[PDB]
């Protein structure tokens, strides 16, 4: 909180971090992605698809 | 300047045409006739191919075996081929062996068998032939091109025909199918080499007179097809090598862009890795192809119909991770024809068509091709001096008009056999058929 209640050092604070934060899951919404592309999208059936892909 | 091409009628309407060569001792003479599988319909398709095996088992006089010794005692040889939509029949020999080759061909067209036990016997062989093609690439690619370009119509059809056909094809319908189409009106009588034109026209009137004409005559090369963009994928992944090949619907033998096409696929041009002279040729598609390996070979082509054509690229390639750049950069140089084509492209060309057009033909098989094909086409043997007139009238600014009303952004025929996992999808492919910058 920055004191002993919800105030004006807390309200300072969460401007700071909530400005922040979306930029870290921008960062971490691109490392899942990343990690994604070692085996591809999976696909409905749940079968392989390195026997029929499309750009 | 070669010599002149001599032509004379017979009364049935039979066609004589002969270009003599005082230089040479060996002659061509043959019937080239215009009727191919594409006369043929859905149920008989096949029989064009399977009378020319039964061509040379025998007729009313000399059997299969006097057949055989007759022509070995000739001295030459006699060949024959079928295709969509010519049939050609003949035989080289020595410059005096004419009268016997002329008289062996009349007999084998007018007078063959087609014995029961013929038709059985070659039933077989080419049910045979329809595994064995399956080797020769090139042929398999090009007819799934011509399959599927055509999509359900006479030109789509192969030439050998369904095996359903082989085995119900009877001598009834042999017999009906060159009744109809081996008529004299459809014919001509060639030769070339060591040949005298009006002996040939003697030897004509003795064995081809008694030949049927057809009831309503039409011209020599007289012919709706409706091309279809899409593809063909025969992907086989033990295969080491790619086979593919892009076409659009081209041009006619008596297109008035039947030269412009030749331009344009003049500057794409051929190449071939094994050939040394092929890493300097000035084409950029064999610039870029050749620096960056993409392919053992590419050669484009122009073929013409009475009434279509398909005008296209075949293409070779081990490089199977890079057959995307290949198929990409072959297509961005087709979209500089309708961009890019200068004087400097067209010029160039159009100098080495000139000599090109001439020197196919060294030989008296080339020769007497030639007066065949031109006069079952064309219905005439067109002069060098109009020929070379025809390509100096081919501009840049014809050549980029036909570009873009003929390739640019237009629909292609794709068929692609063997390691083709990297060919892309068909819209990828024909998104290549224009430039977003232009
Ligand atoms: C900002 C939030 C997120 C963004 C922009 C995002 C974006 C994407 C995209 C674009 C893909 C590939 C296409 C698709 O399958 O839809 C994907 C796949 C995936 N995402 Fe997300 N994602 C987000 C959040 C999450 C969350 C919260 C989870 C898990 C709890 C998740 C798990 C996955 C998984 C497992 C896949 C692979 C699914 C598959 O294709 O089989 N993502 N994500």
């Amino acid at each position: 909180w920055g004191g002993f209640s919800v105030g004006n050092p807390t309200l300072q604070r969460f401007f700071a971090l909530h400005y922040l934060m979306p930029f870290v899951l921008a960062v971490f919404a691109l490392l899942h992605l990343i990690a994604l592309h070692t085996a591809g999208s999976s696909n409905p059936l749940g079968i392989t698809s390195n026997v029929d892909k499309l750009s | 300047v070669s010599p002149k091409t001599r032509t004379s009628n017979l009364k049935n309407g039979l066609t004589i045409a002969s270009e003599s060569n005082p230089l040479v001792q060996t002659a061509t003479v043959g019937v080239w006739i215009d009727a191919g599988s594409r006369n043929e319909n859905a149920y008989n398709n096949g029989t064009a191919h399977f009378f020319e095996h039964l061509a040379f088992k025998g007729t009313d006089k000399r059997s299969q075996h006097q057949l055989e010794l007759d022509i070995e005692n000739m001295g030459g040889h006699l060949n024959a081929y079928t295709s969509r939509e010519s049939t050609v029949y003949y035989a080289k020999s020595f410059k005096d062996d004419v009268p016997k080759s002329v008289e062996i061909l009349a007999d084998i067209l007018q007078h063959s068998k087609l014995a029961e036990s013929a038709i059985d016997r070659e039933r077989e062989v080419i049910t045979r032939e329809l595994e064995e093609v399956n080797k020769q690439y090139e042929e398999v690619v090009f007819d799934h091109l011509h399959a599927t370009a055509f999509m359900n119509q006479p030109l789509g059809r192969t030439i050998l025909g369904p095996r359903e056909n082989i085995q119900t094809i009877t001598n009834t319908e042999l017999r009906k199918f060159i009744t109809e189409n081996y008529t004299a009106d459809r014919m001509v009588l060639v030769g070339a080499g060591a040949v005298d034109h009006d002996a040939l026209v003697e030897l004509a009137e003795k064995y081809f007179s008694h030949l049927p004409s057809s009831q309503s005559p039409v011209p020599l090369g007289t012919p709706i097809p409706n091309f279809v963009g899409s593809e063909v994928r025969l992907r086989d992944d033990t295969m080491p090598v790619a086979h593919i090949a892009i076409a659009v619907e081209g041009v006619s033998w008596t297109s008035e862009d039947y030269y412009t096409a030749l331009v344009a696929q003049a500057i794409i041009g051929n190449y071939d890795r094994a050939v040394g002279t092929s890493r300097h040729q000035g084409s950029r598609l064999s610039n870029i192809v050749s620096e960056n390996n993409l392919a053992n070979s590419f050669q484009s082509f122009s073929t013409s119909y009475s009434d279509t054509g398909l005008w296209g690229i075949y293409l070779t390639s081990e490089n199977t991770t890079q057959i995307d750049d290949l198929v990409h950069f072959t297509l961005k140089e087709w979209n500089r024809l309708s961009t890019s084509v200068s004087n400097l492209q067209v010029e160039r060309a159009k100098s080495q068509l000139k000599a090109g057009l001439l020197l196919s033909l060294d030989g008296t098989t080339y020769v007497a091709e030639d007066i065949g094909r031109q006069l079952t086409t064309l219905g005439r043997r067109v002069t060098p001096a109009e020929v070379e007139a025809k390509l100096e009238a081919v501009t840049e600014h014809d050549v980029r008009a036909w570009a873009q009303k003929t390739l640019y952004d237009k629909d292609i025929a794709l068929v692609g056999l063997g390691p083709i996992e990297g060919l892309y999808d068909y819209n990828r492919i024909r998104n290549d058929m224009s430039m977003m910058r232009w």
